[PDB]
RNA sequence: CAAGGAGGUAAAAAUGAAAU
RNA sequence: CGCGGGGUGGAGCAGCCUGGUAGCUCGUCGGGCUCAUAACCCGAAGGUCGUCGGUUCAAAUCCGGCCCCCGCAACCA
RNA sequence: CCGGGCACUCUAACGGGACUGCCCGCGAAAGCGGGAGGAAGGAGGGGACGACGUCUGGUCAGCAUGGCCCUUACGGCCUGGGCGACACACGUGCUACAAUGCCCACUACAAAGCGAUGCCACCCGGCAACGGGGAGCUAAUCGCAAAAAGGUGGGCCCAGUUCGGAUUGGGGUCUGCAACCCGACCCCAUGAAGCCGGAAUCGCUAGUAAUCGCGGAUCAGCCAUGCCGCGGUGAAUACG
């Protein structure tokens, strides 16, 4: 097969970055490690929110962090916890301006990371994968999508024989640059191994 | 499968002469892409022609090429695991290329010491019809001569 | 008698008793075939049903190959009562 | 030897020449870029992710 | 002119003719004729006998050369005879002294290939 | 003589400088 | 201007490979 | 046991007679061709001449003594 | 170099710029040939982009991970050794066998990049590696660098030779806790094999092949002749 990451393939035109800060040497290395440890720490105790993105911006001790979520149900009104020390526990190895925002991803059926994550949950629920794929695609296609494509590969339904389940409706042109194609991926942990879920969501451009 | 007939490459005319031929000769002299050393050697040898003979090198070089031109050459062709050698005519493009190539090669075959004197002498010998290149030309025509049997295979 | 090893795992298993070169469930299997290839005075003795013995072909001519399990082969050269170039190879 | 080996890579005492680079995301000791502090493998992953500020595909 | 142990080089530049002695090379060559004060580009063909005498007297003395220093060099290798080091064993086995690659190459000390086959 | 350590040409190829190739002027 | 039927037909080039 | 012929590289054969050179095919070893083998092509290495004596400046060669191999002979009673 | 100016060159940001749109011919169309049109053309030249799938391809030694196995040990620390071993065989290469060549001196003309826990101008010692100093540079400012092939001059004169540089002796320098096994240079002396390659076998169709040097990553140092880039000069030939 061999195909390039549809995110990296854009980056410049279509699909901007995810960590937008500028530094020269002697700083880039340290600030990138911290940046990645933020992404690592957030992903853990915020998965129940199902986060589509983790945007990060900086400006000398400013560190802004925008968490996109389908349902920000785990924020609960100011002093109702789930934010207070939670956005303050970041500065236990940072000590800088931990400005943590929360975004409301409107339609989760149009967010590739969320789609793949919903599918990967279902694999671990011991669902029928082929039927799960079909539904998720139509579900994405039901919410106004111009094209969709989900891919689960390896060890399907347990059973000693790595497979690859494939389904895709509408239009998904990966080669085109003016594409606006959202890509998501998820690890499904099973008692019989590990399988990967790709999810492609496409909308118009020009 | 040569869909395009590969158009003939055209060159830049030289200095002082305007030749549409001399530059092609300088190119064969050229090794490793040093046209400076190449052109110098030829013009050097042109100065050498003036000494041993009172002739303008533009004709001495011209006639030499004309004397080292293969009228017909031998071509290995078809049927029998490519067993035959049909003697074919030579295109003006190919006579051109062979003349200059054999000249330079025979020139560097000579026992002389300087590249210029080899070029100059081999040109003077070839202008007369004596050069080692003329040997090569006459040799290639012998082969083409001895194969007139199945020449009617032609093509 | 075995005289040479081309596989480091097998070599350690027979020499030092190091079983960390082979599959854990195939330690007893690999041991009893190696000992049988060692006590073998002629290739005819390595002819028990469970080994599925047979000389190889082509560029692997001169080589033999008893079966350990699955698609796994103990390939060697048997000459003058000795085996050489003992290799634990997948038949591919 | 992998866990106790990514320990030494950060421990860095005893003679200055015994200290060496080491990918942080992984534990790779080879092809470790000083600029990112990452191996060539990890660096490619994150560059496609978009988590590498400014880092962009090279076409010319 | 029988300068040191040799005489051979005739009509061929004294700075070059000198080279034809085990011990002279190229640096000691011009160094010897600038210190003796003789024109390097000379004929070597038995020129001014005086220049030749001075040259001979300086060159043949000063530093060790020819058969004498060959003996010293061979003796420096004989140093690692006795109960010598590792470097001696490399002179013993006939293998390269400076620890290089011997898996291939090293033909200049091993000699031409012998081919075992098996 | 790109491999002879006693030429301006070999010293180029090797990179390093010296007596047979001074650091300019 | 559009072929139906009749005939001279390549050479030198052998083998299989190691669980279903 | 009576005559004749023969023992030479791993195999089969020359060279002996007209003493000073041991050569041929196959095989072996290296390298190529092929996905691979065979075939093919390139390049190599390899012989106490059965053995014990003698002649001679010099022995595969000429002369003896044994040691095997093969072939002829063994008739008249 | 200043005053001053920024039209040239350059820098980098958006744009314009050919779509065979226009002419002749062919054709039912698509299209094809040809021609002024211009820097450019009938996808301009190169990049990034790799369909359904194939190879039980590769990768448990980047990483994640199901199963099996090891736990006073198949884990952990340390000094030392080894990965660098060499009778041989193959792959990819570097340097050559020379005179369109070698050596010395002088003198030009690049691009793309890297550097203030470094690049290090200019002086001083030193044959040199290099060491003492020490200015400028958070760098289209200072430095790495003079690009090299080229040119001009002069010397060898075709001989294993001023070709070729292996191998070896000695003397040094620098990094490093330390360089025996196993580091790179510098200097003295040795100067080998090779005089152009058997059967076979590779690359490239235009800035291309060939040839010349320059940068970078990794990196204390370096076994880099490698890899990834940069420009300099610049062929031959394509009937088929
Ligand atoms: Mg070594
Ligand atoms: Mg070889
Ligand atoms: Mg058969
Ligand atoms: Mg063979
Ligand atoms: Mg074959
Ligand atoms: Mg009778
Ligand atoms: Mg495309
Ligand atoms: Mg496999
Ligand atoms: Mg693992
Ligand atoms: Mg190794
Ligand atoms: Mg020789
Ligand atoms: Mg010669
Ligand atoms: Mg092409
Ligand atoms: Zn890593």
């Amino acid at each position: 097969g061999n195909k390039i990451h549809p995110i990296g393939f854009r980056l410049g035109i279509t699909r901007d970055w995810e960590s937008r800060w500028y530094a020269g040497k002697k700083q880039y290395r340290h600030l990138l490690l911290e940046d990645q440890r933020i992404r690592g720490l957030l992903e853990k105790e915020l998965y129940s929110a199902g986060l589509a993105r983790v945007d990060i911006e900086r400006a000398a001790d400013n560190v802004a962090v925008t968490v996109h979520v389908a349902k920000p149900g785990v924020v609960i009104g100011r002093g109702g916890e789930r934010i207070r020390v939670l956005r303050e526990e970041l500065a236990k190895l940072t000590g800088k301006n931990v400005a943590l925002n929360v975004q409301e991803v409107q339609n989760p059926n149009l967010s590739a990371p969320l789609v793949a994550q919903r599918v990967a949950e279902q694999i671990e629920r011991r669902f029928a994968v082929r039927r799960a794929i079909k539904q998720a695609v139509q579900r994405v296609m039901e919410s106004g999508a111009k094209g969709a494509k989900v891919i689960v590969s390896g060890r399907i339904g347990g059973a000693e024989q790595a497979r690859t389940e494939w389904a895709a409706q509408g239009r998904v042109p990966l080669h085109t640059l003016r594409a606006n194609i959202d890509y998501g991926f998820a690890l499904a942990r099973t008692t019989y191994g590990v399988l990967g879920v790709k999810a492609y969501i496409f909308l118009g451009e020009v | 499968a040569r869909r395009r007939r590969a158009e003939v490459r055209q060159l830049q005319p030289d200095l002082v002469y305007g030749d549409v031929l001399v530059t092609a000769f300088i190119n064969k002299i050229m090794r490793d892409g040093k046209k400076n050393l190449a052109a110098r050697i030829f013009y050097d040898a042109c100065k050498i022609i003036q000494e041993k003979t009172g002739q303008e090198p533009l004709k001495v070089f011209k006639q030499a090429v004309e004397n080292v031109k293969p009228r017909m050459e031998v071509r290995s062709r078809r049927v029998g695991g490519a067993n035959y050698q049909v003697p074919m005519e030579v295109s003006p493009r190919r006579q051109q290329s062979l003349a200059l190539r054999w000249l330079v090669q025979a020139a560097n075959q000579r026992p002389e010491r300087r590249a210029a004197v080899r070029i100059a002498h081999e040109l003077m010998d070839a202008a007369e019809g004596k050069g080692g290149a003329v040997k090569k030309k006459e040799d290639v025509e012998r082969m083409a001569e001895a194969n007139r049997a199945y020449a009617h295979y032609r093509w | 008698g075995i005289k040479s090893f081309k596989h480091k795992g097998l070599k350690l298993l027979f020499e030092k008793g190091v079983t960390s070169g082979v599959p854990a469930q195939d330690v007893d299997r690999i041991n009893d075939r190696l000992q049988a290839i060692d006590t073998a005075t002629e290739i005819g003795e390595l002819n028990r049903q469970i080994y599925k013995l047979h000389p190889l072909k082509g560029d692997r001519e001169g080589y033999w190959s008893i079966t350990v399990r699955a698609n796994w082969r103990i390939t060697f050269q048997f000459i003058n009562g000795d085996a050489y170039i003992l290799n634990y190879e997948d038949y591919h | 030897a992998r866990k106790a080996l990514i320990e030494k890579a950060k421990r860095t005492p005893k003679f200055k020449v015994r200290a060496y680079t080491r990918c942080v995301r992984c534990g790779r000791a080879r092809s470790v870029y000083r600029f990112f502090g990452l191996c060539r493998i990890c660096l490619r992953e994150l560059a496609h992710k978009g988590q590498l500020p400014g880092v962009r595909k090279a076409s010319w | 002119a029988r300068i040191a142990g040799v005489e051979i080089p005739r009509n061929k530049r004294v700075d070059v003719a000198l080279t034809y002695i085990y011990g002279i090379g190229k640096a000691r060559a011009k160094e010897a004729l600038e210190k003796t004060g003789i024109n390097p580009a000379t004929r070597v063909k038995d020129l001014t006998e005086a220049e030749v005498v001075r040259l001979r007297e300086y060159v043949e003395n000063t530093w060790k050369l020819e058969g004498e220093l060959r003996a010293e060099v061979a003796a420096n290798i004989k140093r690692l005879m006795d109960i010598g080091c590792y470097r001696g064993l490399r002179h013993r086995r006939g293998l390269p002294v400076r620890g290089q690659r011997t898996r291939t190459n090293a033909r200049t000390r091993k000699g031409p290939r012998k081919t075992v086959a098996g | 003589g790109k491999g002879d350590r006693r030429t301006r040409r070999g010293k180029i190829w090797r990179g390093t400088y010296g007596k047979y190739r001074p650091r300019k002027k």
